[PDB]
C-alpha cells in the first residue's frame, strides 16, 4: 500500500514569499497526486488534482508538478489567507492514502497584544467556584508570559491558557488565561492582577481589579 | 536699549527712552507686559504729563493692543497733550508700541488686575484621581481660566482619558507647565480627546470659557502606572498604528480622495478597510503622525491596499522621509549627501520595513511618496521608544518647564528671556552676545537645582537658522569648580558631536557623573552663529 | 449547492458500536463515490473507506476492515459507517468526500466537496453538559465562558451568526476534573455599549443543550 | 482413571489400581505428589505388604524418582515381595511410575516431610521498603528455599532495583506468585538484576542457597508509585529501547558478528556505537526483545547503521514480525493469509516506523531482516502501551495466580489442574470432556471472590494446538442467576472474536457490568477442538 | 545597497528529507552569492560560493543554484548534524550584506525524557539562598510541563527553565527548572517535588527527596 | 592552521568606546581581507566594516559609519576595530573573517574563515563575577550550578576538555535580580562513581573569574 511523504512538515514565511512543498510517493503513481488544504477547524478543500491541474476557484498563485513519485506544490506570492495544513493524496491505488501534512505559519512583524481582564460574573459566584479571566488580542509572536497575582502573591499552575491559531487576516495570535478558585478563597481576597510581558511590550503591562 | 517684556507682579514705570527730556526722533520701541497666568489681568495708568507731537497722530504716537504682538486688538491710538485713559487687559498680557518720526514724551504704571474670578486650580499627586470642569455635571461658569497639573514620580507614566467632552470656549494639553511647555493639542468641539500616555513627570490642561452660553462641558480621569524597562531592551516596539494607542487625531494627510473612502485613518498597518489616498497622486503630497511627544524613531514598515469596492492592487514604490519637533520647522532625512529614498512595496499585501541606519529623535512624522503602482495608497507602522526607556534617562526639565527660567544660565546673551534656550519649548535659541565667538569661551549653564546623577544631555539648534557642531560638557556641585568630562583616550576634555540641522535634536550619553550645575561649551558650528537649545538628562540618586 | 453533512458521532464505550451518517444534498449520491476521512485531534487525514452506490463496490483501509462497514440508502440519498470493536485510536474526526469519476480519469479517487465532519470519541467517561457565564465589560471586549463539559465539542455563534468581526473562539482546555472548557470573546468599539445587545449562541449537541446567554455591563 | 498429580498437605495413600487385587497387566501408571511451596519435602512409606513379579525388574517394577517428570534421579527401582525404603525428597517434588507387562502390587502413604528450615519469607505493603538475602551484608546460610512478595494497590507500579548481587544457587523473579504466575528471569551471576517497573499488582522472588560456599548474596530495594494515564492518552509510547527502561539483558539475537563490534545491546535507537549485525547475513537471523510483561505493540521503527572504523553504511531493507507470549510458541504476524514483509529502511541514518494496523498483545518480540544493503544491521525502538494503561482494566488475576485454582470452574473437563486455564502463565490450556462439543452448551468460569465491576477479557488458545473462534459471555453476582452480554443492534447476545491462533492473546472490552462470577461460552473454534487459556479485566467498585 | 531575503524562515524535517531553501537579491547579483552554515553557539562557515561551487570539506548532499536575483540552497539528505541556520551572502556590491537567515529543525519520533532531581549543596546554604534544580534529559518534542510542589503545593513563576538546541547526534532537547527560595523558606519545609509530563510518557513521571 | 581569535569584548558603559583585536595566527594579515561581522543575540549576521591591510583601503556599513574605524597592524599581524558613541543595538557577538580573493574573482568578498566571536554588551549595569556550586548525584546525572553574573558569557569545560560526551550546557536565563545564571549536566554510568573524578572548568572573562569545582556525592 503506496506510502506518501511531505516535507518540510512545518514551516514559516512572509506574505509575499513563494513557497515549495514537497511529496514523495513510495512507488511510481505517475500524474495521479491531489493536493488539499486544510484550514483550522474546517475541512480540506481540493486545489489540485492530476498532479498539476488547478480545480475551479482556486487562485493563481496555486500550481503543482511533479511525476513518477516527485511531486511539488507552489504558492508563488503567500498570502495570510494561506495559513493552513497542506495535504498530498495518491489517486492511483486501489486505496486512497494522504501524506502526512505540512504546516504553513506565517512571520510578520512584531505586535503588540492589547489586554482585557474579566471578573466572574454573580451568576457563577452562585455555583461554589470562581472564574478570573485574563485576554490578550491580536499579538505576535506566540511567546508571551501572563502571571497571576493575588494579593500581590505569585500564583501557580491552577491556571490554565489557551491560543488560537493565527488570524487569516493579520496573522496574529490571541490567548486566554483562565484562573479558578474556591468560593472560600476568591471571597477572602480583593487584589487580583493579570501582569502580561511581551516582546512588542516596552514595559509589562498590567490589568487588575477589586471587588 | 528700550523695549522689552516684563513681569508684572512687581509693578513697574514704563516711559519713552529719555523722559521727560524730549524723545528721539525716528525710532520706535515695543513693550510686551504680562501676568503669571491667565487669571489675572493688566491695568496700566498714565502719567497726565504727556506730550507727543499732534497732526492727527500721523507721525508721533503711542499704541496699545489688547493681548500680545501688532495685530491684536486696538485699545487706544494716542498723541498730544491728553493722556490715555487707564486701559485694562481682556486677557494677561498688553502689547505697547511707541512710534517716532520733539516732545517730553510719556510715562506709565502698570500692575496687575484683579478680577476676583476664582483660582480654581488643582494640582494631582494621587495615583487614581480624577479631574473636570468646576459644576459638573451641570453647565460650566464663564469667564473661568484654570489650570489642571498632574505631576509625576520618576518611573511613573500619566495616562489621561476622557469620559464626555462637549463646547471662544477651549481646553488645552500641554507637555509640562502652561504656556511654558509644548502645546500637544486645543480642544474644543464634541469629539472627545484621544488617551495620553506621557513619561515627563508632567501634563497640564487648560481651562478656557467665555461669557455665552455654555455647553456640556467635560469630564476626564488619570491614573499614574509603574514602568521598568529591562536591560536587554532594544528600542524596536511598535508605537501604535496598528494597535490604536496612535489615535485617529494623530493621523493626518496633505488632502484625502473625493469619495471619502481612503482616509488618513485607514493607514493603520493590516487594516482591513482599503488605505489612505492623496485627492490627487503627486510626490508633494504625504501623510503624517504627531506622535505628540519627542520619541525616538528606529523603523518604518509600509504596505499597499487592496479596494474593497473592486479588488485593484495599489501601493508606494518609494518614500521620503520628513521628520520635526513642532510641525512647522521640517528636515527630509539624509544619506550622505542627498535626499534618503526608501525602496517601500511591490504589491498589495506585503510588509516591508526599512530600518533608519540613524535613529531618530522627532515628534512629527511624514511620509512622502516618491514612485507608485496605478497609484498611492499606504498602510503604515512606525517603531522606536522613547526616551525615558533607558535607565536613569528623564528629561530633567528643561523641555517642560521644570526647570525655571531663573535657574538657566548664560555666559553671555545678545539681548533677555531664558525659556529661549528650552528644547522644543522655545521658539528661538540661545544666541550668545558675539554671534561668531572664540571655541571653549562660550557656554551654556543648567542649575538642576540639586545634585543628581546625570547621564547625557539632548542639544538642538535655533531658528536666523544655526546649530552647534561640536561642544565640551563640564559639571558641578557647587558652582565655582569645575570638571570637564574626558576622553580616556586623549585625556582632553572630549568633544562631542552637535547636530546636523536647525531643529533635529540629538541625545549624546556620557558615562554617570555627579552635579546640580551643568554646561556646554560650544567648539564648532555653522555660519549663521551659535544657535542652540538644550535639555539634560539623568535622575536622581 | 452540493452539501455533505454527517452526523451520529459522539461518545462511545471502547468496545461498543457507533453509526454514522452522511447526508447529501444538492445531488443524487448514486453514480458518485463517497469516502470516509478521519483525522485523530491534531494528527493527519486518514483514508477509512468508499462506496459507489451504483454498483455497491466497497473497500477499506487495513487499520479498520474487519470493524467498520460501509452503506448507502440511494432513496435516502444517505451513505453510512457502521463502527465496531472501536478502541481509543478511533477517537477522531470523520468527514464524508464526494469523488466524481465518471467519464474523467483524472478524477479518479479525488474527493471534490467534504463536509465538516463529526467528532468521535472513544471514552468511558460520562456525558456532561456545559454551564455558560457572560464574561462582562474606544474599544471593548465582551465574551462567553463555557465551563465543565464532555466530551467535545461546543460550538459558539454571537447575535446567530450575525457577529463575526472580531470573534475570536478558544481551543477547549482539559481540566483537571476531568471536563473541558472554553471561552469565546469578541472586540467591538466601546460607543456602542448600552445600545447594542450582544448574546452569545452556545451550543453542545452531545448532551442536548443550546443556551442563548445575554452579555452585559450604588444610587 | 489411575494416576495424578496430589497435594501433600493432606496426608494420602497411593496404591497400584486394583490393591489388594492383582493389578492389571500391560499398563502403566504415573503420579505426581507435591508440597504446597519448596520449603517443605515428601516422604513416602510403603506397606509391607508389597508384590510384583520377580524375574531382575524387567517387566513389572515400580520407580520413584527426586523431583518431577520421568528425567528426575532415581530414588529407586524395586521389584519382588520387599517394599522399598522410607524415601524423602530432596525438593518437594516426587515422580512414581508404576509400569506392568498377576500380583497383588503395592500400597504407600505419602506426607509432607519437615527438615526445621526457617519461614524467612516475607510479605511487603510498604511504600518504600527494601528486601535482601538474610544475614546480609555477612554469607548467606546454607539449603534456603524462601520467597519475597510484594503486593501493590490498584494504580501503583512496583519498581524493584538491585544494589549488589553475587551467587546451584539462584534467585527467580516471578510475574505473580511463584510457579503459578510466569517466570521473568532466573538470576544467578555477578551482573545484578536490571531494574523492574510492574503493573500487575504482584511481583515475586524465590531464594534458593546450596550447602556448598556461599557467596556475597543479593540487596535489593523497591518502590510503590501511582500512576494516573489520562483519558486523552494514546497507545503510541516508545517501550525502552533508547530511554533504557528495556535493559541490555532483554535484548538477544539469533547470533552476532565474530568481532564483538554489533552486539544486540547496540540496537537502540539513535545508538551512537554501530548497530546490531549477526554472524552471518541470511533471512533466519533474528533480534529479540524481551519486554517481561505482556504489553501491546502499536508500532516499530527501525535504523540502519554506520560503521564507526569504516563509515560504510549498512541497512534491513525489509522485515518480519514474530512475536511470543512465552518465547517458545510463536507467530508471525500476516496481513491477510499470508506473512507481513514490512518495508524498512533505504539508506543508513533516517529513520522508518511501521504502525501495525492490528495491535498486538505480546511479550517477546522478534524483528527477521528479509531483504538489506550490504548487510544486515539495526537499531531499533518499540511502541506501545500496557493493558493497564486503560481506565479500568487490571489483570484481576488468572495470569498472576491472585485468583486461585479453587475460584476457577469448568463445564466439564477431560481429566484436573485449574491453574491449566490461566492465561500465559499455564504451559496446556482448557479442554472441555468432549472436545468436539456443541455450541453455547460448554463454559468456563472464574469466581472473582468479590462483586467488581469487569470491563472486558482477554482470551487465548491453548498448546495439541486449537482456539476458541467465537464466543459469549454471561456474569453473575450469586451464582444461579445469569445475564448474557447483549448487542443492542441484534438484541441477542453478543457474539464476540476469539483467536486466530493458539499462543497470540486477544482483548475483548465491553460496557461495564457488575459481576463476582463470569463465564466464557465458545460458539465457533478452531478443527482440534475447544482450547482456552483466559483472564478478566475490571475493577473494584 | 542590495538586500537579501530568504524563504522560509524557518522549517522542520525529518532525516532524510530533501530540503531547499530560498534567497532573492533585490537586485541582479550574477552568481556572486555565498551560502554559510551557522551551528548553536558557534560561528558560521562557508559552504557555497559563487553560487554553486561547494567549499572544501563540505559533504556532497550540500548544492547551489541560480543566477540573477533567485538563488536556491539544496541539501538532498538531511541529516542531524544540519540542524543549524543557513544565511546566504551577496558577494557583488561594495559592501557584503547578508540575509536574514533560515533556522533547519529537525523532526524525530517521540522519545521520553530522563529525570533527575537536585538538592542544593551544603556550600550554597551558607550564602543564605537555596536552589534546586530539575533535570528533564534526552526528549522529543520541545513541549513539557515542569510543575514544582513544596509540601504537595502547586508553586508559582518563581522557578525559571531552560532549554537545550536540538543535539547534533539524536535531535532531542534537554531542559533545567530552577527554583529558587530564602533561608527562611527552604529551612521550614521538608517535601520537594518535581512533576514532569510530557507526551512521550505514559503517566507523570515525579522525582522528589527531603532534608 | 589559520587561527583567528577576538578579543577586546565586554562591558561598556552607553556613549563609552570599546576597542576589540582580532589576532591573526597561521598566516599573514597583509594580503587577505579582514572583515567585521556581529549578531545581536538571538538575530542574524551583519556585516560592519572590513580592511584590505596592504592597500588600507577600508569600508564600512552605514549604521556604524562615522562611529566605528577599522584599523590593521600587520608587524603584530592583528586586525582592530574602534567603537564609539555605543549604544544597545550595538550589542552584539562580533567576529573578523578572513577574505582571500588574490586571483580569484568567484572568491571575492567570500568570506573563507572567522574567529569565534566576542560578546559586546551595551549596558548601565554593574560587572558580578559569577559563584559556582556543584549539582551532587546505571546511569546517573551531575552538574555545575553557576549562579548571579553579569554580563554574559560564562564558558564551562568539564576534565579540562577530556569529558565533552553527555554534556548538556544550557542557555543562561535572565533573573529578577538582574543577573545571569546557567547550569551545566553531563549523564555518565553510574558504576564508575567513586572511581572517577569530575570537576567542571567555570569561566568568566568580563570578571577575571576562573573556578574549578569538584563534583562528588550516619556512621
Ligand atoms: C501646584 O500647587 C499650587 C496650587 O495649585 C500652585 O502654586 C502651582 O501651580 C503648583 N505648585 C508649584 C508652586 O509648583
Ligand atoms: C482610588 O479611589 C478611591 C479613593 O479616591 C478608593 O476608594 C479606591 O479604592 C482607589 N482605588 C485603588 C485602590 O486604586
Ligand atoms: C503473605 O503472608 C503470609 C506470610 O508471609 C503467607 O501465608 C502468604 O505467602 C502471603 N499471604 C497470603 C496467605 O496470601
Ligand atoms: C521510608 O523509610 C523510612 C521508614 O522505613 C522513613 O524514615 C522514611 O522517611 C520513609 N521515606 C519516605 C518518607 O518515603
Amino acid at each position: 500500500d503506496i506510502q506518501m511523504t511531505q516535507s518540510p512538515s512545518s514551516l514559516s514565511a512572509s506574505v509575499g514569499d513563494r513557497v515549495t512543498i514537497t511529496c514523495r510517493a513510495s512507488q511510481d503513481v505517475s500524474t495521479a497526486v491531489a493536493w488539499y488544504q486544510q484550514k483550522p477547524g474546517k475541512a480540506p478543500k481540493l486545489l489540485i488534482y492530476s498532479a498539476s491541474f488547478l480545480y475551479s476557484g482556486v487562485p493563481s498563485r496555486f500550481s503543482g508538478s511533479g511525476s513518477g513519485t516527485d511531486f511539488t506544490l507552489t504558492i508563488s506570492s503567500l498570502q495570510p489567507e494561506d495559513f493552513a495544513t497542506y495535504y498530498c493524496q495518491q489517486a492511483w491505488a486501489y486505496l486512497p492514502t494522504f501524506g502526512q501534512g505540512t504546516k504553513v505559519e506565517i512571520k510578520r512583524t512584531v505586535a503588540a497584544p492589547s489586554v482585557f481582564i474579566f471578573p466572574p460574573s454573580d451568576e457563577q459566584l452562585k455555583s461554589g467556584t470562581a472564574s478570573v479571566v485574563c485576554l490578550l488580542n491580536n499579538f505576535y509572536p506566540r511567546e508571551a508570559k501572563v502571571q497571576w497575582k493575588v494579593d500581590n502573591a505569585l500564583q501557580s499552575g491552577n491556571s490554565q491558557e489557551s491560543v488560537t491559531e493565527q488570524d487569516s487576516k493579520d496573522s496574529t495570535y490571541s490567548l486566554s488565561s483562565t484562573l479558578t478558585l474556591s468560593k472560600a478563597d476568591y471571597e477572602k481576597h480583593k487584589v487580583y492582577a493579570c501582569e502580561v510581558t511581551h516582546q512588542g511590550l516596552s514595559s509589562p503591562v498590567t490589568k487588575s481589579f477589586n471587588r | 536699549p528700550c523695549g522689552g517684556r516684563l513681569n508684572s507682579k512687581d509693578a513697574g514705570y514704563i516711559t519713552s527712552p529719555g523722559y521727560p527730556q524730549d524723545y528721539p526722533s525716528h525710532q520706535n520701541c515695543e513693550w510686551i507686559v504680562y501676568a503669571p497666568e491667565p487669571n489675572q489681568k493688566i491695568v496700566l495708568n498714565f502719567n497726565p504729563h504727556f506730550e507727543i507731537e499732534k497732526h492727527d497722530c500721523k507721525y508721533d504716537f503711542i499704541e496699545i493692543r489688547d493681548g500680545d504682538s501688532e495685530s491684536a486688538d486696538l485699545l487706544g491710538k494716542h498723541c498730544g497733550n491728553i493722556a490715555p485713559p487707564t486701559i485694562i487687559s481682556s486677557g494677561s498680557m498688553l502689547y505697547i508700541k511707541f512710534t517716532s518720526d520733539q516732545g517730553a514724551g510719556f510715562s506709565l504704571r502698570y500692575e496687575i488686575f484683579k478680577t476676583g474670578s476664582e483660582d480654581c486650580s488643582k494640582n494631582f499627586t494621587s495615583p487614581n484621581g480624577t479631574i473636570e470642569s468646576p459644576g459638573f455635571p451641570e453647565k460650566y461658569p464663564h469667564n473661568l481660566d484654570c489650570t489642571f497639573t498632574i505631576l509625576a514620580k520618576p518611573k511613573m507614566e500619566i495616562i489621561l482619558q476622557f469620559l464626555i467632552f462637549d463646547l471662544y470656549d477651549w481646553l488645552d494639553i500641554w507637555d509640562g507647565i502652561p504656556h511654558v511647555g509644548p502645546l500637544i493639542g486645543k480642544y474644543c468641539g464634541t469629539k472627545t480627546p484621544s488617551e495620553l500616555r506621557s513619561s515627563t513627570g508632567i501634563l497640564s490642561l487648560t481651562f478656557h470659557t467665555d461669557m455665552a452660553v455654555a455647553k456640556d462641558g467635560f469630564s476626564a480621569r488619570y491614573y499614574l502606572v509603574h514602568q521598568e524597562p529591562l536591560e536587554n531592551f532594544q528600542c524596536n516596539v511598535p508605537l501604535g498604528m496598528e494597535s490604536g494607542r496612535i489615535a485617529n487625531e494623530q493621523i493626518s494627510a496633505s488632502s484625502t480622495y473625493s469619495d471619502g473612502r481612503w482616509t488618513p485613518q485607514q493607514s493603520r498597518l493590516h487594516g482591513d478597510d482599503n488605505g489612505w489616498t492623496p485627492n490627487l497622486d503627486s510626490n508633494k503630497e504625504y501623510l503624517q503622525v504627531d506622535l505628540r511627544f519627542l520619541t525616538m524613531l528606529t523603523a518604518i514598515a509600509t504596505q499597499g491596499a487592496i479596494s474593497r469596492e473592486t479588488q485593484n492592487g495599489y501601493y508606494v514604490k518609494s518614500y521620503k522621509l520628513e521628520v520635526s519637533t513642532n510641525g512647522e520647522d521640517w528636515m527630509v532625512y539624509r544619506h550622505g549627501k542627498n535626499h534618503k529614498v526608501f525602496q517601500a512595496n511591490n504589491d498589495a499585501t506585503e510588509v516591508v520595513l526599512n530600518k533608519l541606519h540613524a535613529p531618530l529623535l522627532t515628534r512629527f512624522v511624514r511620509i512622502r511618496p516618491q514612485t507608485w503602482h496605478s497609484g498611492i495608497a499606504l498602510r503604515l507602522e512606525l517603531f522606536g521608544c522613547r526616551v525615558t526607556d533607558a535607565p536613569c534617562s528623564n528629561m530633567l526639565g528643561m523641555l517642560s518647564g521644570l526647570i525655571a527660567d531663573s535657574q538657566i544660565s548664560a555666559s553671555s546673551t545678545q539681548e533677555w528671556s531664558p525659556s529661549a534656550a528650552r528644547l522644543v519649548s522655545s521658539r528661538s535659541g540661545w544666541f550668545p552676545r558675539i554671534p561668531q565667538a572664540q571655541p571653549g569661551e562660550e557656554w551654556l549653564q543648567v542649575d538642576l537645582g540639586t545634585p543628581k546623577t546625570v547621564k547625557g544631555v539632548i542639544i538642538q539648534g535655533a531658528r536666523a537658522r544655526a546649530f552647534v557642531r561640536k561642544f565640551k560638557v563640564s559639571y558641578s556641585l557647587n558652582g565655582k569648580d569645575w570638571e570637564y568630562i574626558q576622553d580616556p583616550r586623549t585625556q582632553q576634555p572630549k568633544l562631542f558631536e552637535g547636530n546636523m540641522h536647525y531643529d533635529t535634536p540629538d541625545i549624546r550619553r556620557f558615562d554617570p557623573i555627579p552635579a546640580q550645575y551643568v554646561r556646554v561649551y560650544p567648539e564648532r558650528w555653522s555660519p549663521a552663529g551659535i544657535g542652540m537649545r538644550l535639555e539634560v538628562l539623568g535622575c536622581d540618586w | 449547492e452540493v452539501q455533505l453533512v454527517e452526523s451520529g458521532g459522539g461518545l462511545v464505550q471502547p468496545g461498543g458500536s457507533l453509526r454514522l451518517s452522511c447526508a447529501a444534498s444538492g445531488f443524487t449520491i448514486s453514480g458518485y463515490g463517497i469516502h470516509w476521512v478521519r483525522q485523530a485531534p491534531g494528527k493527519g487525514l486518514e483514508w477509512v473507506a468508499y462506496i459507489y452506490p451504483d454498483s455497491g463496490y466497497t473497500d477499506y483501509a487495513d487499520s479498520v476492515k474487519g470493524r467498520f462497514t460501509i452503506s448507502a440508502d440511494t432513496s435516502k440519498n444517505t451513505a453510512y459507517l457502521q463502527m465496531n470493536s472501536l478502541r481509543a485510536e478511533d477517537t477522531a474526526v470523520y468527514y464524508c468526500a464526494r469523488e466524481d469519476f465518471r467519464n474523467r480519469r483524472r478524477l479518479w479517487y479525488v474527493m471534490d466537496y467534504w463536509g465538516q465532519g463529526t467528532l468521535v470519541t472513544v471514552s468511558s467517561a460520562s456525558t456532561k453538559g456545559p454551564s455558560v457565564f457572560p464574561l462582562a465589560p474606544g474599544t471593548a471586549a465582551l465574551g462567553c465562558l463555557v465551563k465543565d463539559y464532555f466530551p467535545e465539542p461546543v460550538t459558539v455563534s454571537w447575535n446567530s451568526g450575525a457577529l463575526t468581526s472580531g470573534v475570536h473562539t478558544f481551543p477547549a482546555v482539559l481540566q483537571s476534573s476531568g471536563l473541558y472548557s472554553l471561552s469565546s470573546v469578541v472586540t467591538v468599539p466601546s460607543s456602542s455599549l448600552g445600545t447594542q445587545t450582544y448574546i452569545c449562541n452556545v451550543n453542545h449537541k452531545p448532551s442536548n443543550t443550546k443556551v442563548d446567554k445575554k452579555v452585559e455591563p450604588t444610587h
